[PDB]
């Protein structure tokens, strides 16, 4: 009984987090009122790592539904699976947070996020034994940045002992809504470093890319975009919530990806990406040459410009295990300069049964890679070039930060661009 | 009669306790239940398999066992599987969460907060004994309890036990069966602090079970099931001496006396003959001669590595089923003439050999084939130094970096412990040198 | 080659054949190691309470 | 695309095969401490081969046989031929040796002398050689007082053997030689012969009558080519090749190179790999093994060869690295490695 604690906060959190729940709870064989139909005992086996059971035999996710206006919370209840959530963990506001840092962080999520902890306490407060929490948000935005970081710190605060795990959204300038979300996720992106354990690194500019060009999707829009990560947030919890014995908890997936603290900024990958062809089988060495192929990454780093730390691959589906490390050691002995050789032993993979829905097989990607920081240099020079006019400061002055707050974070994630070059070295 | 008590920590140490003790009860005749017909002492006695079974007065038979754990899954396993009832809820210890794969976890964070617990059940079981042999304590490398917990108890049953022997079967790690970056750093921190501790240690390399699995039982992908099935046909052979009658290693005592003659130099090289698939058609029985030429094949050794290299400090033979002595030594007399095997200066060039005339068993539906006669050889090499040096090397690339250190000084641990523990490592890789290059 | 010490019985016998004839801790030290590594994770959480009280 | 690591830049035999197998397309060199590779150019001491074929799905050969010093080692090679029985002490093709330790450290002295003695007594012919593994440091002469007197003022183990007095001299010029074969050894144990060898030849007249000036004693490339005022004079760098000297044999002792020297020498080289083969062979190993070798001859004026000694790390000639080096990855590597003649090898079949 190693319970998650999951939390969802504004626009993007909320709506991909909705997703989320979605894709497990079929997969589970959860049905939108909560109740039970599958055909497998698989599925219950691990079920109440996200699920609460309830009265009737009911599940029952373990989420916490938090924004700072109301609409996006009111689309999730009158969604596809809008009534399986807890009534009682709507907690949201109605002032917004208007794309600011400073408000989700400082002033306005500042006087709606004891309630949130209230209700966080609830769940915890029921766990058999909590392993931690997952936050699912943007880095570009207010609430699911400034208000999210910040319940992120009061959750350390509260539970100093145990894993936090987040699912963060970066901005883009191809898929933006203003142009301070450099700003907001430069400040976020500190946050994180400090206060969380494993990181997942969604780009939207790789989203959208992966849409247009592999998925031949003309106008992509979020929810497009939210199909690919839907699809990656089942992969990378599969050795959560099924039957395993590599990772299976939170805290030992971050002993066996994090080798320096700071350095926890994973880059995910998922296989296959195939547009509608989408009848044919697809072989296991295809799987794995794609789960490795840049255009299948979801940070926008090239792989082949950095050096992987450690790499977690989870395969789904009936298949040949004994092929699966043959691929996998091919992959390896095959590019072995893209591996810091002073790590032996750093790709491990898992193999998982059931396959997601609609498909045969597939294979998700977790890399904890150098090249990470070709991510954290394009948001540090679309924050300076802004800065350095200080332009669109007075959105955050307004709320009682000051310049000096902007120059710290600008430095910090310059650190964090410093010390991931150096081991790719 | 003196008990020995058995004591399974970790994953790795419960699945394999699960494998041996379903053997031993198969070996002697018990059923699942713990009921024994051929036991004409209701409740009582001295016989030799009193040594691993005690008896209640309705006639069980229950293992001098405890079972321990950081996380319930493993053990609950055994709580409700097909031998449930040869243990009492007692010998059967969890907790709720483990100990991460971080050696320090097990060992300082979680290990203090369990420990008083483990020596109580330890002392229940020990104050049915009337001449308690000492313990078998079986365990992994690599992971956080195996490692960590492991090094903890081993220290504190010196305290509480200090005239007992304590054997150790380890499980070394392999990357094929393995998943955890870390396991070099667990193994080489609970050798350091286990090493004072332990009369004698038989390692297992699950790189060599996994390849003997595929290549003599033709399994092409090696599941923990087949590979402890295969363990506990070693550990079985190691342990017959002290559940039936006989003369050769029939106490704790003996393994130290009979096979370590220097004290940090405890880890005897085990092989193993022969493994053959029960799926064949139908294999040829292979001679006396046949299987104890094998001891001398790395293919069947326990821990790949070259004894051609290195120098032998004792040798022991252990057979079972059809063998008498005179077949031994006429194999022994033709492997000489034919076998690179040099014994060091000041330990005499000779054998020592047990036989018990009941076959191997095998577990129903098992991989193993029913053969007429097998060997298991317990030889203290200097080339099972190559395993520690192929351990030391990975743990020297991960710590030049510090690579992954900060989990360990997060639990409590000091950065020093490492250096201690690798410099430990050092001295003993210098030790088998001396001993067995020229 | 020389046997010596050969023993018999219904269940087997062992003997030895020769070719070639040769040329702690205490309970209260232990307790102050898992003290002194609980007190250094105290001292670590409340550098990080005191890191998040500021 | 096969992998392979380089932990020996002073190799120049395998600085070729590693400039072969990276012109193969096939072949990607590694830094020399990667674990994943396919095959190791190891270096020449302390070789790490237990860290081999413990990589999961790697297939590893590395380029020398573990144990095989016994047989490149001077003394070593002295107690390999008394103490085993497939060459016995009574060995006829390796000129009696005594392995003799400097005072200043079993030893062979008194066994040395009681031989010595017997031959001062015999009129016999009485001048020996002393060398060790540890020189570029050679003493010839017929007094076992100045023999020993010279290992004692050295500090490593030293050997003693029979100066073979009656060589056979090349003519014209009446010098001395010495015949170099390269012989490579698979992972099967196959022994495979290099149909070329080379004759390091002494371009200075044998002179018997002074054991002092060693430049007509020691036919070594090096002390030719720096001691010798006749170097280059009857052939090219001092190296005669088969060729020339098979004719010069049917010309001068009207027989052929195989009949009166070759047999022997593939006899000798079958008989000491045979010998070790149960120690070193890695048929049931986890890695596997293959290895150059030199052996070095000696021919006496009766068309009798003698064995000197075996080299681990032998070098070539100049103008046979092409050839051997493509050899050794024709049946060495590529034999394992598969890419996607008329051998220039003699198999030397035996039992195993
Ligand atoms: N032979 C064999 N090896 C095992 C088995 N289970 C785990 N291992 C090995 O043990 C090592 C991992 O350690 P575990 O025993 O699983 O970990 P643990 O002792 O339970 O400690 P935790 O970190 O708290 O889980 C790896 O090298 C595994 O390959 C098993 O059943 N049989
Ligand atoms: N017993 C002997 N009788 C006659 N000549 C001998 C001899 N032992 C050695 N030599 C001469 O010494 C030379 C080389 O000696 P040796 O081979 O022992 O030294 P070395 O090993 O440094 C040269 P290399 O290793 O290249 O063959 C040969 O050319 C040979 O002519
Ligand atoms: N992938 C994805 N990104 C989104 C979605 N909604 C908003 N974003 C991104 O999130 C950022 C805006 O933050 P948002 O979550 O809308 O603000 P918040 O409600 O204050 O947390 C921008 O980078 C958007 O591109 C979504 O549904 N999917
Ligand atoms: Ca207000
Ligand atoms: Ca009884
Ligand atoms: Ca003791
Ligand atoms: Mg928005
Ligand atoms: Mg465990
Ligand atoms: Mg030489």
């Amino acid at each position: 009984m190693r319970e998650i604690v999951h939390i969802q906060a504004g626009q993007c959190g909320n709506q991909i987090g909705a997703k989320f729940w979605e894709v497990i709870s079929d997969e589970h064989g959860i049905d939108p009122t909560g109740s039970y139909h599958g055909d497998s005992d698989l599925q219950l086996e691990r079920i109440n790592v996200y699920y609460n059971e309830a009265t009737g035999n009911k599940y029952v996710p373990r989420a916490i539904l938090v924004d700072l206006e109301p609409g996006t919370m009111d689309s999730v209840r009158s969604g596809p699976f809008g009534q399986i959530f807890r009534p009682d963990n709507f907690v949201f506001g109605q002032s917004g947070a208007g794309n600011n840092w400073a408000k989700g962080h400082y002033t306005e999520g500042a006087e709606l996020v004891d309630s949130v902890l209230d209700v966080v306490r609830k769940e915890s407060e029921s766990c058999d034994c909590l392993q931690g929490f997952q936050l699912t948000h943007s880095l570009g935005g207010g609430t699911g940045s400034g208000m999210g970081t910040l319940l992120i710190s009061k959750i350390r605060e509260e539970y100093p002992d145990r894993i936090m795990n987040t699912f963060s959204v970066m901005p883009s300038p191809k898929v933006s809504d203003t142009v301070v979300e450099p700003y907001n996720a430069t400040l976020s992106v500190h946050q994180l470093v400090e206060n969380t354990d494993e990181t997942y690194c969604i780009d939207n500019e790789a989203l959208y890319d992966i849409c247009f060009r592999t998925l031949k999707l003309t106008t992509p829009t979020y929810g497009d975009l939210n199909h690919l990560v839907s699809a990656t947030m089942s992969g990378v919890t599969t050795c959560l919530r099924f039957p395993g014995q590599l990772n299976a908890d939170l805290r030992k997936l971050a002993v066996n990806m994090v080798p320096f603290p700071r350095l926890h900024f994973f880059m995910p990958g998922f296989a296959p990406l195939t547009s509608r062809q989408q009848y044919r089988a697809l072989t296991v060495p295809e799987l794995t040459q794609q789960m490795f192929d840049s255009k299948n990454m979801m940070a926008a780093c090239d792989p082949r410009h950095g050096r992987y730390l450690t790499v977690a691959a989870i395969f789904r589906g009936r298949m040949s295990m004994k092929e699966v490390d043959e691929q996998m050691l091919n992959v390896q002995n095959k590019n072995s300069s893209y591996f810091v050789e002073w790590i032996p032993n750093n790709v491990k993979t898992a193999v998982c049964d059931i396959p997601p829905r609609g498909l045969k097989m597939s294979a998700t990607f977790i890399g904890n890679s150098t090249a990470i920081q070709e991510l954290f240099k394009r948001i540090s020079e679309q924050f300076t070039a802004m800065f350095r006019r200080k332009a669109f400061l007075h959105w955050y002055t307004g709320e009682g930060m000051d310049e000096m707050e902007f120059t710290e974070a600008e430095s910090n994630m310059n650190d964090l661009v410093s010390e991931y070059q150096q081991y790719q070295d | 009669m003196r008990e020995c008590i058995s004591i399974h920590v970790g994953q790795a140490g419960v699945q394999i306790g699960n494998a041996c003790w379903e053997l031993y009860c198969l070996e002697h005749g018990i059923q699942p239940d713990g009921q024994m017909p051929s036991d004409k002492t209701i409740g009582g006695g001295d016989d030799s398999f009193n040594t691993f079974f005690s008896e209640t007065g309705a006639g069980k038979h229950v293992p001098r066992a405890v079972f321990v754990d950081l996380e319930p899954t493993v053990i609950d396993e055994v709580r409700t599987g097909t031998y449930r009832q040869l243990f009492h809820p007692e010998q059967l210890i969890t907790g709720k969460e483990d100990a991460a794969n971080n050696y320090a976890r097990g060992h300082y964070t979680i290990g203090k907060e369990i420990i008083d617990l483990v020596l109580d059940r330890i002392r229940k079981l020990a104050d049915q004994c009337t001449g308690l042999q000492g313990f078998l304590v079986f365990h992994s490398f690599g992971g956080g309890t195996g490692s960590g917990f492991t090094s903890l108890l081993m220290e504190r049953l010196s305290v509480d036990y200090g005239k007992k022997s304590k054997l150790e079967f380890s499980i070394y790690p392999a990357p094929q069966v393995s998943t955890a970056v870390v396991e070099p750093y667990n193994s080489i921190l609970t050798t350091h602090t286990t090493l004072e501790h332990s009369d004698c240690a038989f390692m297992v390399d699950n790189e060599a079970i996994y390849d003997i699995c595929r290549r003599n039982l033709d399994i092409e992908r090696p599941t923990y099931t087949n590979l402890n099935r295969l363990i506990s046909q070693i550990v079985s052979s190691i342990t017959a001496s002290l559940r039936f009658d006989g003369a050769l290693n029939v106490d704790l005592t003996e393994f130290q006396t009979n096979l370590v003659p220097y004290p940090r130099i405890h880890f005897p090289l085990a092989t193993y003959a022969p493994v053959i698939s029960a799926e064949k058609a139908y294999h040829e029985q292979l001679s006396v001669a046949e299987i104890t030429n094998a001891c001398f094949e790395p293919a069947n050794q326990m821990v790949k590595c070259d004894p051609r290299h290195g120098k032998y400090m004792a040798c022991c033979l252990l057979y079972r089923g059809d063998v008498v002595p005179k077949d031994v030594n006429a194999a022994i007399a033709t492997i000489k003439t034919k076998r690179s095997i040099q014994f060091v200066d000041w330990c005499p060039t000779g054998f020592k050999v047990g036989i018990n005339y009941q076959p191997p068993t095998v577990v129903p539906g098992g991989d193993l084939a029913k053969v007429q006669r097998a060997v298991c050889m317990l030889s203290n090499t200097t080339a099972i130094a190559e395993a520690w040096a192929r351990l030391d090397h990975k743990f020297d690339l991960m710590y030049a970096k510090r690579a992954f250190v900060h989990w360990y000084v997060g639990e409590g641990m000091e950065e020093g412990e490492f250096s201690e523990a690798r410099e430990d490592m050092a001295a003993l890789e210098k030790d088998y040198e001396e001993v067995g290059v020229d | 080659m020389e046997v010596i010490e050969l023993n018999k019985c219904t269940s087997g016998q062992s003997f030895e054949v020769i070719l070639k004839p040769p040329s702690d801790p205490s309970l209260e030290e232990i307790q102050k190691k898992l003290e002194a590594a609980e007190e250094r994770r105290k001292y670590q959480e409340a550098e990080l309470l005191k890191h998040l009280a500021e | 695309m096969y992998t392979f690591v380089v932990r020996d830049e002073n190799s120049s035999v395998y600085a070729e095969v590693s400039r072969l197998l990276l012109a193969t397309g096939q072949w990607k060199r590694l830094r020399k401490d990667n674990p994943r590779f396919n095959l190791m150019l190891g270096e020449r001491n302390r070789l790490p081969f237990g860290r081999l074929g413990h990589e999961p799905g790697l297939v590893q050969l590395v380029n020398y046989y573990r144990g095989a010093d016994k047989l490149c080692r001077k003394a070593s090679l002295v107690k390999l031929i008394k103490t085993s029985p497939e060459l016995s002490e009574s060995c006829t093709w390796f000129p009696e040796s005594y392995v003799i330790y400097p005072t200043n450290l079993t030893d062979e002295r008194e066994v040395f002398l009681a031989a010595y003695n017997r031959r001062r007594e015999g009129r016999e012919g009485n001048v020996w050689i002393a060398k060790s593994s540890a020189g570029a440091g050679i003493l010839i002469s017929s007094e076992a007082s100045e023999l020993l007197d010279f290992i004692d003022e050295q500090g490593q183990v030293h050997v003693i053997q029979k100066y073979l007095e009656k060589p056979l001299l090349l003519e014209p010029g009446h010098r001395k030689f010495d015949i170099r074969s390269w012989v490579l050894v698979d992972h099967l144990y196959n022994i495979y012969l290099y149909r070329e060898g080379v004759l390091r030849t002494s371009s200075e007249p044998y002179n018997s009558a002074n054991f002092q000036d060693k430049t007509c004693h020691l036919t070594n490339h090096c002390i030719q080519k720096e001691y010798s005022k006749n170097y280059g004079r009857y052939e090219e760098g001092n190296e005669m090749f088969f060729e020339e000297f098979n004719q010069y044999l049917m010309d001068a002792l009207n027989t052929t190179l195989e009949n009166s020297i070759l047999l022997q020498i593939k006899h000798i080289i079958r008989s000491c790999l045979m010998c070790i083969e149960p120690a070193i062979s890695t048929k049931h190993l986890h890695y596997q093994s293959f290895q150059l070798f030199g052996f070095d001859f000696m021919v006496d004026e009766e068309l009798k060869v003698w064995l000197i000694e075996v080299n681990g790390a032998p070098a070539c000639a100049q103008k046979l690295y092409a050839e051997l080096c493509q050899g050794i990855v024709d049946v060495a590597i590529s034999s394992v490695f598969p890419l996607a003649p008329t051998s220039i090898f003699i198999k030397l079949h035996h039992h195993h």
